RNA sequence: AUACUUACCUUAAGAUAUCAGAGGAAAGUCCUACUGAUCAAACAUGCGCUUCCAAUAGUAGAAGGACGUUAAGCAUUUAUCAUUGAACUAUAAUUGUUCAUUGAAGUCAUUGAUGCAAACUCCUUGGUCACACACACAUACGGCGCGGAAGGCGUGUUUGCUGACGUUUCCAUUCCCUUGUUUCAAUCAUUGGUUAAUCCCUUGAUUCCUUUGGGGAUUUUUGGGUUAAACUGAUUUUUGGGGCCCUUUGUUUCUUCUGCCUGGAGAAGUUUGACACCAAAUUCAAAUUGGUGUUAGGGGAGCUGGGGCCUUUCAAAAGAGAGCUUUGUAGAGGCAUUCUUUUUGACUACUUUUCUCUAGCGUGCCAUUUUAGUUUUUGACGGCAGAUUCGAAUGAACUUAAGUUUAUGAUGAAGGUAUGGCUGUUGAGAUUAUUUGGUCGGGAUUGUAGUUUGAAGAUGUGCUCUUUUGAGCAGUCUCAACUUUGCUCGUUCCCGUUAUGGGAAAAAUUUUGGAAGGUCUUGGUAGGAACGGGUGGAUCUUAUAAUUUUUGAUUUAU
RNA sequence: UGGUAUGUUC
């Protein structure tokens, strides 16, 4: 539920289903979707990305922040076993190593997964609208 | 890639196309010329096969198949028409829309100012 | 080069978008710088259109190759046929096995071929762009930096396949900088904007002299002018500094000539021309004739094609209009009419039986008024608890101060506040009881009664048609158009009056079309129009479904 | 009224 937050990754593969699908093979190459393009992704709304813990990937397109993404996990625990597995040595997205650590506000899927373990919906929806002003 | 879809077989001049014959052999090459009896000229065109070994893998049922392909390296053949059964695109041309126009209208420039020459040649 | 000699040739036709409408030379033909609709091409031009565009914060990576190595990798599998003799096993003409002999062919390979898999090395390709080192997101993710590649779709203009060639007694007709780049400073020059010295015009305030009025001075007031001492921005000359680039490898690759690494430079030139290179033979070079190329990249001024947005002006739509009534006209549709018999088809009422919510009144069903209860609404609002905050203005407390807590707390905003919510008021939905209404019979079966249709008769006016109960027109009904009339409403103005009527028109508003101007952008800048033919090439039709390409002998078959 | 080709002469 915890969200892990990643800085220096590419900002040219543009489309979201090509650049999910092209940073999974770097995390797991020989993945199930990485490794059969043309199948849809599947879309968690508030059925595991990847197995070994990998819920979502969300990224924007906003230009204040290009290269960052989220991934979220299952658990909590989770979140802190990925960064085990680089053990001290930095994965490579491309050409460009991935600085990567736990999020400063865990992500909304992630909410919608220890809630359930719309109320707070409202109170988002008001956030976006008074920052709307 | 995408290709127009109102493009014949004379706009994918210097296309690299892929064709295929009723042997089952696929020719791969830079289109140069075509005909009424839709025989192309292909620029480095290589010749595949699948060979009678590989194919059983190809029957349907691993994730993915590998087949090994036989392959000749042929360069500038004329194909025969007749033998033909279907062509499909691979790749762009080298020089985009854009240059080729530039490349085009040179070219008839230069055209132009040698048969004035020869002509203004002639009568001296 | 000429000329001469021979030798070989001297041809498939036809066409140039389609459909419809108007005109010209009853059927068709031809044509229309005619007119609609469709199609196709080019060129501009747009879409919040769709996909793709490589570390330097680093020694990478992506796509595609290798006709590359390890490599005799690891695992399987292949290397003739006939004749004759000899031994040989044997159920056996001697089927099996071995040795030699004659003849016949015979891709090389066995370090091969085939199956599997992995590591390594190397080639080509690309925006290795700009701003960033960022806490995002459920309507899941500002797709809201500039370009480039490729498609999808839309609009506009031109064209009706397209190109050379000739004629015109057609139109056309430009310049400038630059060739490492970028940036900072010193300095020179130019130009604008304000202030300050001589001030002037115009004019707000003051002050002084004089006759209501005028004039002087200050604010050099408001803006302009004289002038340029100060500041600020844009362009330029010279010198220095920083960064990046030079594989630009024939050291900028537009050409020649001069030339370069302590440097990026100098001269001349730019299309009926010049320059580079190739080939020959005269018996080195030069000479000529014949060929293949090159003549570029960026920026600016004019001139011009296109889009978006804004202004003005003009025309048509929307409202002197709309509806309703009265009279006339004319167009269009539909059919007349009445009764009786028969009871063909249909409907309604009553009788018997059967079934159905309860067979019936009520209950039950339906409409819904919010009168009442209940329920619900990311409904809305206000307040509270976390500190309700904030325009941090002010007081006080903790505190050096800062920061925090609280008060002035409605004087104004922030839904309230929270990433658990509570409480109150009000709007909507649903249900019931009601304010109240309507409903309690239907379906099957059965005969009778009534109306109307199938049929008959008497009728109902005249004509056309006709065997007729008869169909159309004068006849009658319905609907729209024109003309007159008062009533009702209405966008704008005026009047009678502000009950309402009368009169006028968009002159106020919008959308559509056009002209002009402004702004921003995007493209072009040396050919273009018209005419023409024993002109080239594309597309189309017909010869052509008869052995050489497209009107079937490659689904391995019985 | 032509084309290409050939070889000779100058």
């Amino acid at each position: 539920m915890s969200a892990l937050y990643f800085q220096n990754l590419p900002s040219r593969p543009a489309n979201k289903e090509n650049y999910t699908r092209l940073l999974l093979k770097h995390i797991n190459p020989n993945n199930k979707y990485a490794i059969n393009p043309s199948l849809p992704l599947p879309h968690n709304k508030l059925l595991l990305d990847d197995q070994m813990g990998l819920l979502e990937v969300s990224i924007s397109r906003s230009s204040k922040m290009t290269n960052q993404a989220f991934l979220t996990f299952v658990t909590q625990e989770e979140a802190d076993r990925f960064l085990e597995k680089y053990t001290t040595t930095a994965l490579k997205v491309q050409g460009r190593k991935v600085r990567m650590g736990k999020a400063r506000t865990n992500s909304l899927l992630g909410l919608s997964i220890e809630m359930q373990k719309y109320n707070l919906d409202i109170k988002k929806v008001l956030k976006a609208r008074k920052l709307k002003r | 890639i995408q290709v127009a879809h109102s493009s014949r077989l004379a706009n994918l001049i210097d296309y690299k196309l892929r064709v295929l014959t009723q042997d089952g052999r696929v020719y791969i090459g830079q289109l140069m010329a075509f005909d009424k009896h839709m025989n192309l000229v292909l620029n480095e065109c290589i010749e595949e096969r699948v060979p009678k070994t590989q194919l059983d893998k190809l029957r349907p049922r691993g994730t993915t198949l590998n087949i090994k392909v036989e392959k000749r390296v042929l360069g500038l053949t004329i194909l025969r028409g007749e033998q033909i059964l279907s062509t499909v695109v691979e790749d762009k041309p080298l020089l985009s829309k854009k240059e080729r126009l530039v490349r085009d209208k040179k070219e008839k420039k230069q055209a132009q100012k040698q048969t004035k020459l020869r002509k203004e040649k002639e009568k001296k």
